[PDB]
């Protein structure tokens, strides 16, 4: 029976039913769904967890051992939670590539609620990282603390309200355990907005070129490529989980705490590298913070740096070099970002950072105008 | 001062995909913290019951426990007394607050326990080469007093004494505790140490690829049947 | 949303097509889709590639310097 | 020379390391670090007080040895 | 994969390290008052014990099974009449019963309500079992363990 | 003589009764055969179990 009428399943049947969706949607539309099934993943085994953490500063570090050596299976769930970190960010940056890639930004509302999105998360796995008080946690969040105290007038008054004292202590690892609980379940509300919002227009596709005309039902199709996807990114998650639970994990958290001794080459997760190369770059600490948050605050200019008559770069040849001239350059970010401050990888770090920047705000929107100009547009 | 090399190449038994431990090593290598490391070293998360899983039996691991003294809770009188040795907490602490440890051997801090994974990039190896490479410390150089020099370290100098070919043994088996030996064995019972799930997570980590070489094919099959359609579809244009 | 019934205007298109139970799932898979890769690789290679093996010789270099510069180094201080 | 000395000689205690690092000490890679070191070992005892290090000559010539260490040691022990 | 990995989540909730205590706490009872009543943990759990009175023996001589729910009777029970050695939680929900202070031998769980006696066994109220203190062993008359 | 899938099919799939009264049946016996055919392949290239090295210790 029906589907249509029932107030509730009628939601459920215009999201992942009879929502029509174009015949062509590649593997890259696949990411949302697996952002889904990411937060999802979060949720339980983040729980879990929290049935056997504890929030204060001497047995925090303890607890967590408890966890990976006295609950039964506290392991598997420990490691799918911080490889489930991480694959959460494989995506975020995959989706992120796919809507620029694609034009996908031109959905203006669904888009600016992604940043918003991205930070969240960015704002829970931070939060996260820092639980288990090891060193890098530590020293981690003694650095992202105190990008804050660069604000002029008031910074320090606010790193000090963050921490709840004069430097990263008990109070903060207690705020941090209680909003980094609550964040993903603020997270999944936005995200219906967000799909909310996306269901208006619908999905884009590979050409930029509207699919009313060939739209089919997400459901057999979608569905089971949803499935098939799902399964793809459960082996990448357990590959790391059953054969590489440390190697994205750096080998200091394994050292409790030190406010009195900071590590050699203290190294960011993964995914702040390339970020944390650009705050870097630059010798100067408001500067630095500025050019940090610029450095992603910058997707919400994209949309007004869209000059091609077009929408996806499918048929634009020179955006295509210049977006992976893009990439490229964020995997310079991502390596540099896990180096010392020294002779080659400060400079290669700042021609690097002044490039993201050129790219965005400049070459691209110029490569656009170019090709309609090619065009005879 | 900041120049230094890394660990060699690892053949261990434990090192690939699926990879058990040599339990019969591990045996060895717990001996090794028994008698050796103890004294100095804590291993604040291990424990005797632990143990009776991977390297003893039920009985054993009862003796070995027998064979200390901890501080039992209190009774009436408000006390602190002795006991026999549990089953149920290692612990055998060499110092109370670390800065004795610190008195004792002289600055340098004796540091964590259930070791490699730790901070220790290369963890077995670096941990096997520290041990088993003890060097002449070479020309132009001193030592600020009588420190210690190792290779590896960071630093090249610093702190603890060799401790490995005063051949203690207690090995039943058969076995000569020779350097490397004996080496290879606190290694390998360090590995556990850290990482005691190590044998389960590799045997359902085969599981997980023999089941996802099972599902992913046939979850893919699914979708290209219910894809069929399209994918073979055939179009027209028929304008009047 | 938007519904099935209400989307656009098309006028004059056949579509013809076959019950999954009735055709094959995976037909010439390696037959025709090996080279329809190599065909999609190609068609993208001089877009993709260049700029990555830019980071890559950088990569190389980059950590090349560090080496020789830093630590390897003391060269020459003679007397 | 001699048996009963030979379990004297394992009472006197054994080789492990030892008769591979010898061994291996004693390789082309090798001898041409310990040939660098040998050198720049000699140029320290010149101006034996005003002066350097000789640490890094040495690092190079562990990293060669201990690598064919590790490759063919571990059969042996056990 | 679906109740391999639900199996081990739920696994998880279960006791963690857990296989608890030695406990057999060195007791002396002909040592502790005529009949007083003494209380240690055998794993957490409230074990108590009172001694056995001439006059108190008797209440427990007296029992009834023709008209029970669980079978016994006192000297029955235990392996010594004038020396039982109960456990002390409550079959009914989870409420310690106190040292002789109701009906019948003494015990009586509050919480709420309910009866027992000097050898524990429920004979008024809401529980439905007779309470467990395992077996009962001392080892000479002067001393004494438990199980 | 029809052939296997059609048996197959016409006394077990037809019917959505059937159809999930046969998986389930099947994932008891999967279950049961994948992890004792599976720890086997684990056991055989391993060896340095706590499996054999009791053996040794049937006494105390
Ligand atoms: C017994 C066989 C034994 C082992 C094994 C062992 C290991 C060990 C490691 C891995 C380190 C880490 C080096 C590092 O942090 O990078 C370390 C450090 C110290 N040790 Fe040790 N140790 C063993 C035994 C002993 C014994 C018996 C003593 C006391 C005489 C001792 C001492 C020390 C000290 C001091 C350090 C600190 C080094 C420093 O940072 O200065 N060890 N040990
Ligand atoms: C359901 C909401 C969540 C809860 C209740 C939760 C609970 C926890 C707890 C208790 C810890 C400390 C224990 C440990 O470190 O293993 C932790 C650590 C962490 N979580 Fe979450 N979390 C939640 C959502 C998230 C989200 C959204 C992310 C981001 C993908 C995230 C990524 C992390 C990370 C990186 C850590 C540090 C992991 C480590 O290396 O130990 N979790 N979480
Ligand atoms: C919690 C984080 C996110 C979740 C849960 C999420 C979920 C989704 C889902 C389910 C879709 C549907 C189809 C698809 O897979 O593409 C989608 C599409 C989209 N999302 Fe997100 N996404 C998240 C982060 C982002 C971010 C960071 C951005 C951009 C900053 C973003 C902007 C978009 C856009 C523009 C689309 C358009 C679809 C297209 O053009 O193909 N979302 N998202
Ligand atoms: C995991 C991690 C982290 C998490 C989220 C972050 O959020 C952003 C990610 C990308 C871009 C901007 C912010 C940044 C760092 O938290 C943390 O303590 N660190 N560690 C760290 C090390 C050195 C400097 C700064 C931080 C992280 O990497
Ligand atoms: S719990 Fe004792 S009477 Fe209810």
């Amino acid at each position: 029976n029906i589907r249509k009428s029932h107030p509730l399943m009628k939601i459920v049947n215009n999201a992942f039913i009879d929502l029509p969706a174009p015949s062509n949607i590649s593997s890259w539309w696949n990411f949302g769904s697996l952002l889904g099934i990411c937060l999802i993943l979060q949720i339980l085994t983040g729980l879990f967890l929290a049935m056997h953490y504890t929030s204060d500063t001497t047995t925090a570090f303890s607890s967590v051992t408890h966890i990976c050596r006295d609950v039964n299976y506290g392991w598997i769930i420990r490691y799918m939670h911080a490889n489930g970190a991480s694959m959460f960010f494989i995506c975020l940056y995959m989706h992120v590539g796919r809507g620029l890639y694609y034009g996908s930004y031109t959905f203006l509302e669904t888009w600016n609620i992604g940043v918003i999105l991205l930070l969240t998360v960015m704002a829970t796995a931070f939060m996260g990282y820092v639980l288990p008080w090891g060193q890098m946690s530590f020293w981690g969040a003694t650095v992202i603390t105190n990008l804050l105290s660069a604000i002029p007038y008031i910074g320090t008054n606010l790193v000090e309200w963050i921490w709840g004292g004069f430097s990263v202590d008990k109070a903060t690892l207690t705020r941090f355990f209680a909003f980094h609980f609550i964040l993903p379940f603020i997270i999944m509300a936005i995200a219906m907005v967000h799909l909310l919002f996306l269901h208006e227009t619908g999905s884009n596709n590979p050409t930029g070129i509207s699919s009313d005309v060939d739209k089919i039902p997400f459901h057999p199709y979608y569905t089971i490529k949803d499935i098939l996807g799902a399964l793809l990114l459960i082996l990448a998650l357990m590959l790391l989980v059953l054969f590489a639970p440390d190697l994205l994990g750096d080998p200091d958290n394994y050292t409790p705490a030190n406010p009195l001794n900071t590590p050699p080459h203290i190294k960011p997760e993964w995914y702040f590298l390339f970020a944390y190369a650009i705050l870097r770059s630059i010798p100067n600490k408001l500067g630095g913070v500025l050019a940090l948050a610029f450095s992603i605050l910058i997707l919400a200019l994209i949309p007004l740096l869209h000059t091609s008559k077009q929408r996806s770069m499918m048929f634009r040849p020179l955006s295509q070099c210049l977006f992976w001239a893009l990439v490229a350059d964020l995997l310079t970010l991502t390596w540099i970002g896990g180096q010392p401050v020294e002779h080659p990888y400060i400079t290669i770090g700042q021609l690097a950072s002044v490039l993201y920047f050129l790219l965005i705000l400049v070459l691209m929107p110029t490569a656009g105008t170019i090709e309609n100009k090619l065009l005879k547009w | 001062s900041d120049l230094e090399l890394h660990p060699p190449s690892y053949p261990w038994s434990h090192r690939g995909l699926l990879s058990s431990l040599d339990h019969t090593s591990i045996r060895r290598g717990f001996q090794v913290y028994k008698q050796v490391c103890s004294s100095c070293h804590s291993m604040d998360y291990v424990a005797y019951r632990h143990l009776v899983g991977v390297c003893y039996t039920e009985d054993e691991a009862k003796a070995l426990a027998e064979e200390v003294e901890v501080q039992d809770g209190p009774n009436e009188d408000g006390e602190m007394f002795m006991r026999p040795g549990k089953l149920s907490d290692y612990f055998p602490k060499p110092y109370p607050n670390p800065e004795a440890a610190r008195a004792a051997n002289n600055g340098a801090l004796p540091p964590d326990l259930s070791y490699i994974v730790r901070a220790r990039h290369g963890g077995e190896d670096y941990v096997f080469s520290l041990l088993t490479g003890y060097c002449e410390p070479p020309t132009g150089v001193s030592l600020r007093e009588g420190l210690y020099f190792n290779p590896y370290f960071p630093g090249q100098a610093i702190g603890m004494a060799p401790p490995i070919y005063n051949e203690v043994l207690e090995f039943d088996d058969g076995t000569p505790a020779t350097m490397s030996q004996v080496a290879k064995d606190v290694c390998t019972f360090l590995r556990w140490a850290a990482e005691p799930e190590h044998d389960h997570r590799k045997r359902m980590g085969l599981k997980m690829l023999l089941m996802m070489g099972l599902l992913l094919p046939l979850v893919y099959a699914m979708k290209r049947h219910k894809w069929s359609v399209l994918k073979s579809r055939k179009l027209a244009y028929r304008p009047p | 949303g938007r519904q099935f019934g209400h989307l656009t205007r098309v006028r004059h298109v056949i579509t013809y097509s076959l019950s999954p139970f009735e055709q094959r799932a995976f037909p010439h898979y390696f037959s025709k889709g090996i080279p329809n890769v190599l065909r999609r690789t190609r068609a993208c290679i001089l877009r993709v590639a260049p700029p990555f093996v830019a980071f890559y010789l950088v990569y190389t270099w980059g950590t090349q310097e560090f080496e020789k510069s830093k630590r390897k180094n003391p060269a020459a201080y003679e007397n | 020379g001699d048996p009963k000395e030979e379990e004297e000689e394992e009472e006197e205690l054994v080789d492990p390391l030892t008769t591979v690092r010898e061994q291996c000490e004693q390789l082309e890679k090798c001898v041409k670090a310990r040939e660098r070191l040998e050198l720049c070992d000699e140029r320290v005892s010149s101006r034996s007080q005003t002066e350097e290090d000789c640490t890094e000559e040495l690092l190079d010539f562990l990293h060669a040895r201990d690598h064919c260490v590790a490759h063919k040691l571990f059969n042996s022990l056990k | 994969a679906a109740k391999n990995v639900v199996s081990q989540f739920v696994s998880s909730m279960s006791a963690s390290a857990d296989v608890l205590a030695m406990s057999k706490i060195e007791i002396k009872l002909s040592d502790i008052p005529e009949g007083k009543n003494m209380a240690f943990k055998w794993r957490g759990k409230p074990l108590f014990v009172r001694h056995r009175t001439k006059k108190e023996i008797d209440q427990e001589a007296a029992v009834e099974v023709s008209q029970l729910r669980d079978p016994q009777h006192d000297l029955e029970r235990v392996k010594k009449p004038e020396w039982v050695i109960l456990i002390g939680v409550c079959t009914h929900l989870g409420c310690v019963p106190i040292a002789n202070a109701g009906d019948f031998g003494g015990y009586y769980c509050p919480c709420h309500g309910s009866h027992y006696d000097a050898s524990g066994r429920i004979r008024k109220g809401p529980a439905p079992l007779n309470l467990e203190v395992p077996s009962y062993e001392f080892t000479s008359d002067d001393m004494v363990i438990v199980g | 003589a029809p052939t296997l899938t059609a048996r197959l099919y016409s006394l077990l799939f037809r019917r959505t009764s059937t159809f999930a009264l046969t998986i389930v049946v099947g994932a008891l016996f999967f279950e049961r055969a994948f992890d004792q055919g599976a720890d086997a392949i684990y056991e055989h290239i391993n060896e340095g179990k706590l499996w054999k090295h009791i053996k040794h210790k049937y006494e105390n």
